[PDB]
């Protein structure tokens, strides 16, 4: 049971989707072959692997993904990698142009001759699995194939089920620094469409994990796939109460009412506490009345602007491994009486927690070391009203020109949207604050 | 010779030549790799890479 | 299946754009014969990108050689390379033309032009998903930039959104190479500007200063500066034939990169050159060859940076690098320089990392920038019309076809047009 | 539980620690790779592994000293962490330091002592050392202690020097820095720092024998005080002495927290083990103005209260011997209005003392504390030092260039001369 | 880190520069190939001071070397230690300036003083922290004084707050070495005084009479006399690169020293410098170190400490060894001349440590010190320019250049305000 949906669409995701099939299948004994390595073959007692997996008789393995992207050759090193023995050849769908960054060249001319097929697979997918919880959407925000195509799969699926969950993994915008140039003004394209439909998102960017790489991590200068592996440990986190269980454990159905106040702020932080090498584990204890605090630190959570002029809403520290219940109201209790870990004053029930019993899962070929305890923070949080200031604000000092506007105008899209969208991006940022200090 | 900016050698042998520090480059300077940490000496008995910790 | 269509045409490109082969084939274990020799596997496996295949277990190019002089044409068939083309496609001819424009689009290029575009007709129509079109030309001629206008104006009648990517040698502030220079370049500005998406413009001024200054090399002949402007020919195309961490093709290589219609002309660079006696002495990282792709020397035309403000930098890096790296020291390159980019942009940069760099050293890389500071270039040519056509110099010819001077003055301020929004968008 | 946090701060402080760290180390079972080959929970982290962290913050602006504690043989001793180095020296200049250089460091200097003393269960102080005359060993600290003030309150902090000797000392500008690190650090200060290292000097020239000290040689003995201090919270004694205790009794007045320190039972090897020395031996081994740690005179100040420490075999008869034999005994001077005198304190565990050391496995110990009616008179002559200098005003445009005002220095000079007068008004007797 | 940037500027520049290199770098290990052949550990994790790194572990020196004749530039490569040096960084003139600044920094070396910025400003962004720069010159000549009032002056402008740190060799009492020096060390302080943080000051003839009877060395040319200059050259910079109980780099210096900031010239020394013959048989000391430190002999200038009364003092004492020593040996010179002492400076010594020795002495101390009586070498300068502009004796050949008659009379009242300063904090 407890089975859900995970499509890989636009590059930045399906990258990091390349990364976290490494992780579920050294938890089990599945090999990228799908074949148990000849001891430690299951007779079939366990229904550990129902959550991601399916099984074909022969004792092969099969996944539940999709990688659809128009671009030819991202998807093309998962056909002839070393995980071209994983999955299902009808599922890769590849193409013959990249999204260029045009609205219309995801959502319009190129992405309007492939939906048929799109949409008759994760229908196919769902009708061979018995109770479905949500979905697991690998989307970033920038271009027209990771912002302007997801927008074209979540307007979909959301008349055909209808009342099913949502939940996405990849790279939130920089407010300062970037690589596609039509970024400002590339973000706001799917929040014309995809904020009645999205319950979930990432909160903060890809910048800041450079940074712990730097501080907590001992490494220097990284990359982009030590992103991805980070990235890829609090996916199995967060779908870690649907196959291991333990003693508070929710499902997909229940962060809609835990997490949504209003119908417009659905969005988490995420924070794995115990981010460290070899060379300080070894020096360190870290208990929970740490990592309590490890979470909650300015620096170990992700976000580049200021948490400290921020108010915490609604957390929800998912714990994992060898934790006992006692430790961890002596460290929420610890939490609240802090001073500078400013609240919202009108929601006193604020906390939501989530025990579990398997270890933090390591993968060779990394900086990690075994550690016995490790915590998610799912949090919204006051600040981000900052980020979401300055990136419509990105796009007003080259609304004067409209520059870049020459190529949507010139393949398949208006000018209609790129005023009625700003006013509701303005609509977004306004409604945390014009209900963030009202009962006072 | 007209050709430099693309210089006969071969990708072993780039690769060998180029990786000519041994450990003189990250003591005497932060010699940056993609995706390296760094390796402070520890005893013996002390520091397992991964164990119980 | 980011296709690229590719021709010749005048006698600057013709030389070029044959060296251009000699540089993609080393990449791709391509032998003249037509038998793949590299040893490495990734050569193959998006090999039709620039090559139609062989029967018999053999490999071809996809362009078509043509001009009307056939000194050129019969001088690459002896050449290194020379077996590998397809012997159907030489359109060359005996007769000559006298660098003229007039006849070369009234009467003497159009006995030629329905041959000449049949088979750019023929490689197209049994193509998968063609992209753009790749013919190297120079600004100065009758035959080269004259006939650049005729080999794209019958194109864009047809093709809708197909990108292509010529590649101009401009003339040089100081010599000259021919004395009907601004007579005819400006007269290809007329319909270049209307259609073109990149035009890599080159100086033969700047391409001596390397090779004074860096490369040391006392004397650059015309088998160094060829082989200089063939990387930015194979550095745009990483992203097209290999793997990589940020890909885009030509298209997304022009929504980026042209903000108004008008403004898509591209400079070279190639960044880890060095002369042979400090090459030793010389230890490049991330941080260093962003000095040579940032250096004020490293430019095949000369202008100068620090007389305007870049639009839209885009270098691409190739080889295996640290990406936190690529992305910290190209703010650093920002920062540091603060009044030299526009101020109505916000990040004013966007890298390319590839996965297999070109060969020659372990990590190569290829800047590609798009100044405002090339309006210089635009005043000196737009100033040597009008001054010199205060006499009426050199109608007689080209009046003998019907080149009234009714064009000639309108065509000036076409490229005056050009001039006009620089200084419109400096200071904005 | 009765715990402490040192942080060492400057080059003159860390390497205090240095020497100090190593006794603390070596006075429990402890290899510093943190394995033995209860009651040490004073001043130790403990894994789940068995491993042994101190509780410590190295901190300076010069990359040298720290360096050699990390590359050393007790890298697998410190969180890598803990060690907290700049990148540009103080450079001898508050204005320097504690204004620009210190500025951007502050932030993670103080994450690590909530973080540290976030683990931990109920405190009584803090450990900070440094001397007199360096920019960061004056200006720094300051900044480091006026957040403690304000984020900690009541909880204690307390501090301990080598100042450079005042007569002769190494720079000219010293006198611009131990007015300023006496001054902004008056008012928050408890129990706090020492005199001078021209005693310790001529204590290694004629109670220890062996001519030409060095740095190293010295911090022997200077962390042989301090452990005396905290002796008590890691072993049990029949009197027993906390360390919030030393606020209430060696200060008179909440202007004057200077209260010294000598140590009398500093014995060369040889001349060791032929003669006692008994409880009443190395008492009136105190007193006298030759052995003292102090380099100002005894007889020019009545003293106000004394600090007696015994170390090891002590029965308190003999105290009460010792101290009888001191106060009718007629040349020194305990004050007029206080008959009280004296803090005892005792301990069974011995002194230990590290190999390779000039000092002697004792029987028996005491660390003489006190504060004299001399204190002002080194006082006295210290801003006429810093009278001579400025009343042409040499040397300021080395701090006025750096976003300090130019009259700062007045405002502190005649708030110590109202301190050298006030301090005279006590010492009169009162009839 | 630290990190500090080398210059070089003229004849006497490039010889002393040469020799330093020569000295630095034999104290790390590192042959004339540049790479790193030695055994010890203490010596390549402060290397990065004074050394890029060659790729290959070869260690490239962070130098450049500049003179306006290109004969003294390529003396230096064809010797010993000139291989190591990166070839881009020869920077030089085509023509002499001919003992004229009018010519050497006016007229001549402006056209090369815009471009030699260039690699200037790229070896010294090249760092994480920068702490200052360092040039050797000396001021009688005209192609490394008057050049290096003008590499001193475009400095200050972008880094203002950085310590330069520009070494000089003064002309001389009795023997001249060019006819025009009044004409010169009168007018290079005007740009010294004002743009420079630390400046030391050398004798020939205090270079020769320490060669003439405590060495009692028979026939030295001028190589040893180089290594001279560069045993209190790096003496100063020692505690940058190795550990001390008691550390002072530049800034520890530069605070402590200056008592006025018009006042930042300076009389160095070195202590444990004895004769050849007589090597063995000298038993060597803290305390005898000290006395030949302060004695009259061992000071670098011709102009007498004994008639004049020091303002501060320090000396830094390398090699292991014990510190009471220290302590009561600078008690015993502070209190063994009252005269040469201040009034209103109680203690004027100052003190510092290294642990480490030259690679071939036991232990090994330096001087440096600030003196009044060196006002009789601004006098006695500033004597000899009242005899020649009088008459105007040497005017026009420094006249029609560019510099008229008013700039040699501004730059000899700034003169004579030197001489004026230190007279009335004399008498104190
Ligand atoms: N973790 C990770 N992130 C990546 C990787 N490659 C790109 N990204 C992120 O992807 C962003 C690019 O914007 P996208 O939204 O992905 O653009 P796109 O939709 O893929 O557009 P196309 O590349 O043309 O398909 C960059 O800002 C990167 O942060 C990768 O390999 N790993
Ligand atoms: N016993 C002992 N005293 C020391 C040691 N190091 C420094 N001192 C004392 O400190 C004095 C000078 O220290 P400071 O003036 O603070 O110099 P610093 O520590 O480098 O401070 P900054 O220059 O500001 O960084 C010396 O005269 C010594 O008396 C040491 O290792 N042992
Ligand atoms: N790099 C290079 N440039 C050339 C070559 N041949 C001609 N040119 C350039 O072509 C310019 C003259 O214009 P041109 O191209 O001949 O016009 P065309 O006659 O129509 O081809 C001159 O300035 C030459 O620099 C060559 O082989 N290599
Ligand atoms: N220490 C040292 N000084 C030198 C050497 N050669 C020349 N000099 C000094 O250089 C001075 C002459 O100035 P010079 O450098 O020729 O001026 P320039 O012609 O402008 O470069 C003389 O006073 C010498 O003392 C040398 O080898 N060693
Ligand atoms: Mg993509
Ligand atoms: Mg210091």
């Amino acid at each position: 049971m407890r089975e859900c949906i995970s499509v890989h669409v636009g590059q930045a995701g399906v990258q990091i989707g390349n990364a976290c099939w490494e992780l579920y299948c050294l938890e089990h004994g599945i090999q990228p072959d799908g074949q148990m390595p000849s001891d430690k073959t299951i007779g079939g007692g366990d229904d550990s692997f129902n959550t991601f997996f399916s099984e074909t008789g022969a004792g092969k393995h099969v996944p539940r993904a999709v990688f659809v992207d128009l671009e030819p050759t991202v998807i093309d090193e998962v056909r002839t990698g070393t995980y071209r023995q994983l999955f299902h050849p009808e599922q890769l769908i590849t193409g013959k142009e990249d999204a260029a960054n045009n609205y219309a060249r995801g959502h319009y001319t190129i992405g309007k001759e492939l939906i048929d097929l799109v949409l008759d697979r994760i229908r196919k997918l769902a009708d061979q699995c018995t109770g479905l919880q949500g979905f697991l959407i690998f989307h970033s925000f920038g271009g027209g194939t990771g912002s302007g195509f997801t927008s074209l799969l979540m307007e979909r699926l959301s008349v055909d089920y209808g009342k099913k969950s949502k939940l996405e993994f990849s790279i939130y915008p920089a407010p300062q620094v970037s690589t596609a140039v039509v970024e400002p003004y590339n973000s706001i394209l799917t929040t014309h469409t995809t904020l009645e439909h999205s319950d979930c998102a990432f909160m903060v960017d890809n910048e800041a994990i450079y940074d712990i790489c730097r501080r907590n991590l001992d490494i220097e200068r990284p990359t982009y796939t030590n992103l991805n592996r980070l990235i890829g440990q609090i996916v199995s986190s967060i779908t870690a109460s649907l196959r291991f269980d333990g003693a508070l454990n929710v499902d997909l159905t229940e962060f809609q009412t835990n997490l949504v106040p209003y119908p417009r702020i659905h969005f988490p932080l995420a924070t794995y506490a115990p981010v460290i090498s070899a060379e300080k584990a070894y020096h360190e204890q870290l208990s929970v009345a740490e990592i309590t605090n490890a979470c909650f630190e300015p620096a170990n959570q992700m976000v580049k602007c200021d948490p400290r002029h921020g108010k915490y809403m609604a957390c929800c520290l998912l714990y994992r491994g060898d934790v006992v219940p006692k430790d961890v109201n002596a460290a929420i209790a610890t939490i609240k009486t802090k001073r500078t870990i400013q609240f919202v004053d009108w929601c006193p029930t604020g906390f939501k927690v989530g025990i579990n019993y398997q270890p933090p899962t390591v993968v060779p070929g990394g900086d990690l070391a075994k550690v016995q305890r490790a915590v998610c923070m799912l949090s919204n949080t006051t600040a981000i009203a900052e980020a979401w200031a300055r990136l419509d604000h990105k796009f007003d000092l080259m609304y004067a020109k409209r520059a870049f506007v020459h190529w949507y105008v010139g393949e398949g899209m208006e000018e209609g949207e790129f005023s009625e969208a700003r006013e509701d991006m303005a609509a977004l940022e306004k409604d945390y604050e014009e209900v963030g200090m009202d009962s006072v | 010779a007209r050709d430099m900016v693309n210089p006969p050698k071969p990708y072993k042998e780039v690769f060998e030549e180029a990786q000519a520090g041994h450990d003189l480059y990250v003591v005497s300077h932060n010699d940056y790799f993609v995706g390296e940490a760094k390796n402070r000496k520890y005893d013996p008995s002390s520091f397992h890479r991964f164990n119980l910790y | 299946m980011r296709e690229i269509v590719h021709l010749q045409a005048g006698q600057c490109g013709n030389q070029i754009g044959a060296k251009f082969w000699e540089v993609i084939s080393d990449e791709h274990g391509i032998d003249p014969t037509g038998t793949y020799h590299g040893d490495s596997d990734l050569q193959l496996e998006r090999i039709n990108v620039y090559y139609n295949e062989a029967t018999g277990g053999k490999y071809v190019p996809r362009a078509v050689l043509v001009d009307l002089e056939p000194g050129t044409m019969d001088s690459v068939r002896s050449g290194p390379f020379g077996q590998i083309f397809r012997p159907d496609n030489f359109v060359f001819g005996q007769s000559g033309a006298g660098n003229n424009w007039a006849k070369g689009h009234y009467t003497e290029g159009a006995e030629l032009v329905d041959s000449v575009l049949d088979v750019v007709r023929k490689e197209a129509e049994s193509c998968d998903c063609l992209q753009g079109f790749q013919l190297t030309h120079s600004l100065g001629g009758g035959t080269g930039s004259g006939m650049g206008t005729l080999l794209i104006s019958k194109i864009r009648e047809e093709y809708p959104d197909r990108i292509m990517n010529t590649f101009s040698v401009v003339p040089s502030p100081k010599v000259s190479d021919t004395v009907v220079e601004p007579y005819n370049a400006t007269l290809s500005v007329h319909q270049l500007v209307e259609n073109t998406d990149e035009t890599y413009c080159i100086d033969n001024e700047a391409l001596y200063d390397i090779c004074f200054r860096t490369l040391k090399l006392t004397t650059p002949t015309y088998g160094d500066l060829n082989h200089l402007v063939s990387a930015t020919m194979s550095g745009v195309t990483t992203c097209l034939r290999f793997p990589g961490q940020l890909n885009a093709d030509l298209r997304k290589l022009a929504v980026n990169m042209v903000p108004f219609p008008r403004l898509h002309f591209f400079m070279p660079g190639f960044a880890p050159l060095t002369s042979r006696g400090s090459q030793q002495y010389r230890a490049l990282t991330v941080p260093e060859l962003t000095q040579q792709m940032f250096d004020a020397k490293n430019m095949m035309a000369a202008c100068d940076p620090r007389h305007g403000r870049y639009l839209t930098v885009a270098a691409v890096f190739r080889g295996r690098m640290s990406m936190k790296e690529v992305d910290e020291q190209m703010l650093n390159v920002q920062n540091k320089n603060s009044s030299y980019f526009v101020e109505w942009i916000p990040n004013n940069v966007k890298t390319a990392v590839c996965d297999i760099p070109p060969r020659g050293l372990k990590m190569s890389a290829t800047f590609i920038g798009n100044s405002t500071a090339i309006q210089e270039l635009f005043k000196r040519i737009s100033e040597q019309f009008t001054a010199m056509f205060r006499r009426k110099a050199f109608l007689h010819w080209y009046t003998g076809e019907g080149m009234d001077e009714m064009e000639f003055t309108e065509a000036e301020s076409n490229m005056n047009d050009l001039v006009s929004e620089y200084q419109q968008y400096q200071d904005a």
